[PDB]
RNA sequence: CUUUAAAUCCUUUAACGAGGAUCCAUUGGAGGGCAAGUCUGGUGCCAGCAGCCGCGGUAAUUCCAGCUCCAAUAGCGUAUA
């Protein structure tokens, strides 16, 4: 610090409120905009509903065209695209199913070679996709 | 080929190989004692070139 | 293979007249030959490889490539050391690095925490050092708790004898070279720091030089 | 409103490092020659160490002279007495720093069991208290981590009821016996 | 038999009660951090792996399958504050 005295406290309050204020992550999880341009308002899940299935292109360095699910949500309605994990696991989920759409990792951020889409599908027709990769259920249609 | 948009093609044609027997374990009290004893005691990584003990030369 | 003396300190001790190296650390004599730690100490002394780092030129034919290595060295029981070499062969390279740790050789002199009793185990006192954006910390510690660091200076502690030390970082200590030396020059900086047990008035012995001089003078010219 | 505890406390702790050999190492050595389970027996006894460690150096801050350092400080040190850790030519605060893993894994009673030569094997002491035949005092105990204090050592014996040091021969013999008896006949 | 308003839970004693003790021990990884194979077959910038760097173009120490290995072991992995 600079300031160094007894009655010096309002001061240096004041400068740790602001630099603390003018930080960027500090900033993000502490005002109302961040929460409320969040599709999922700090959920970990979220249901939703799916109206088609694109899959989005690669990134500049590798190609390789990933498929996706674009999945509407029901508590708000926004259109937002997932990700499914596993490959070959398109012909498990179909129109209008009901999905789970979770987080990625990286804290609601673009990752790795997938550009725009943030999401992912964890379980879908109340079923995980670990147990339809492995075999060890059946989808009910 | 042909058709682009179509998934699980690395799994859609491939060869499938049937599991084998499986013997007994010691969980985990011996079974890292025998990971010691075929690690360290009987050979010993070069100083300089390492050697694991699953390097199957 | 065989010695060969070729400077007066290993032909003096050669000439079995030197009882060990603390001497020559109180006449802060400079070391030439390897060979004569060798000497003195015995079979106590290992070596330690620490990363070997692909540094490279650039020419107008591509880019030309040379090895850049490091060890530690240092008994259980007093003195530590380190050496950097870099040269095209990884082998030649890692004598190299060797040789020249067996060159900078420094002792360390370890205190106590509080209380008083047994051995020496820890540091006198809170010693610093830098070469770089690095400003590594030592600290005392009390009896058997274990150092705590980065593993590597973990293993050169290990190498050095003081098991117990905190530690304290700063800068990019990512580079492993500036960070190594900056922790050697703050472990050499032990017997370069005042004492209350040392404020008794030095003795002035009879040199080693001073009495061998007709011999050397006859043994070589 | 209801009349229940909610007293809960951790006794083992996961280190920061993940992945390291010589932590690793020396916890394997400590499980081979030890016979233990897994890593949380091992972990409980340094975290156990780790608190009279850390008590140790809150005694030690404190000043000399003062009756509350006096009285744990007596009170800890009569404690690893009757533990059978110390001896009786160290009972100085300053001997507590020096003990080691050892020290505490040795007092054991699978450890114990098996130094006292009334087993064959590490493992076989183990399932030998875990198969319920030797009792302390007249009373059987079938869990390892029993610490044996100095004074209950000579009360280690095999019980009422076990075979092994008299009694009525278990499910194998009897057997045995009844289908010889039957295959005679 | 005991506990219990009466039961059930624990302990105790009877009679049964395992030889591949099928009375079968799961989860993520094996290029670096990050402990752990340049093992063997398949498509060969397609399908995929990967929190980061990147790996995939016709012999992949990273993809898909079998053995071996490596970490915790009734526990392990993912997301969110």
């Amino acid at each position: 610090g600079k300031c160094r005295g007894l009655r010096t406290a309002r001061k240096l309050r004041s400068h740790r409120r602001d630099q603390k204020w003018h930080d960027k992550q500090y900033k993000k999880a502490h005002l109302g905009t961040a929460l409320k341009a969040n599709p999922f308002g700090g959920a970990s899940h979220a249901k939703g509903i799916v109206l088609e299935k694109v899959g989005v292109e690669a990134k500049q360095p590798n190609s390789a065209i990933r498929k996706c699910v674009r999945v509407q949500l029901i508590k708000n309605g926004k259109k937002i695209t997932a990700f499914v994990p596993n490959d070959g696991c398109l012909n498990f989920i179909e129109e209008n199913d009901e999905v789970l759409v979770a987080g990625f990792g990286r804290k609601g951020h673009a990752v790795g070679d997938i550009p725009g889409v943030r999401f992912k599908v964890v379980k879908v027709a109340n079923v995980s996709l670990l147990a339809l990769y492995k075999g060890k259920k059946e989808r009910p249609r | 080929h042909g058709s682009l948009a179509r998934v699980g093609k690395v799994r859609g044609q491939t060869l499938k190989v049937a599991k084998q027997e499986k013997k007994k374990k010691r969980t985990g009290r011996a079974k890292r004692r025998m990971q010691y004893n075929r690690r360290f005691v009987n050979v010993v990584p070069t100083f300089g070139k390492k050697k694991g003990p699953n390097a199957n030369s | 293979k065989e010695w060969l003396p070729v400077t007066k300190l290993g032909r003096l001790v050669k000439d079995m007249k030197i009882k060990s190296l603390e001497e020559i650390y109180l006449f802060s004599l400079p070391i030439k030959e390897s060979e004569i730690i060798d000497f003195f100490l015995g079979a106590s002394l290992k070596d330690e490889v620490l990363k070997i780092m692909p540094v490279q030129k650039q020419t107008r034919a591509g880019q030309r490539t040379r090895f850049k290595a490091f060890v530690a060295i240092g008994d259980y029981n007093g003195h530590v050391g380190l050496g950097v070499k870099c040269s095209k062969e990884v082998a030649t390279a890692i004598r190299g690095a060797i040789i020249l740790a067996k060159l900078s050789i420094v002792p360390v002199r370890r205190g106590y925490w509080g209380n008083k009793i047994g051995k020496p185990h820890t540091v006198p006192c809170k010693v610093t050092g830098r070469c770089g954006s690095v400003l590594v910390r030592l600290i005392p510690a009390p009896r058997g708790t274990g150092i705590v660091s980065a593993p590597v200076p973990k293993k050169l502690l290990m190498m050095a004898g003081i098991d117990d030390c905190y530690t304290s970082a700063r800068g990019c200590t990512a580079t492993l070279g500036n960070f190594a030396k900056a922790t050697f020059d703050a472990i050499s900086k032990t017997y370069s720091y005042l004492t209350p047990d040392l404020w008794k008035e030095t003795v002035f012995t009879k040199s080693p030089y001073q009495e061998f001089t007709d011999h050397l003078v006859k043994t070589h010219t | 409103p209801v009349a229940r505890s909610w007293v809960c406390r951790k006794t083992y702790v996961t280190p920061r490092r993940p992945f390291e050999k010589s932590r690793l190492d020396q916890e394997l050595k400590l499980i081979g020659e030890y016979g233990l389970r897994n890593k949380r027996e091992v972990w409980r006894v340094k975290f156990t160490l780790a608190k009279i460690r850390k008590a140790a150096r809150e005694l030690l801050t404190l000043d000399e002279k003062d009756p509350r350092r006096l009285f744990e400080g007596n009170a800890l040190l009569r404690r690893l007495v009757r533990i059978g850790v110390l001896d009786e030519g160290k009972m100085k605060l300053d001997y507590i720093l020096g003990l080691k893993i050892e020290d505490f894994l040795e007092r054991r009673l699978q450890t114990q069991v098996f130094k006292l030569g009334l087993a064959k094997s590490i493992h076989h002491a183990r399932v030998l208290i875990r198969q319920r035949h030797i009792r302390v005092r007249k009373q059987v105990v079938n869990i390892p981590s029993f610490i044996v204090r100095l004074d209950s050592q000579k009360h280690i014996d095999f019980s009422l009821r076990s075979p092994y040091g008299g009694g009525r021969p278990g499910r194998v013999k009897r057997k045995n016996a009844k289908k010889g008896q039957g295959g005679a006949g």
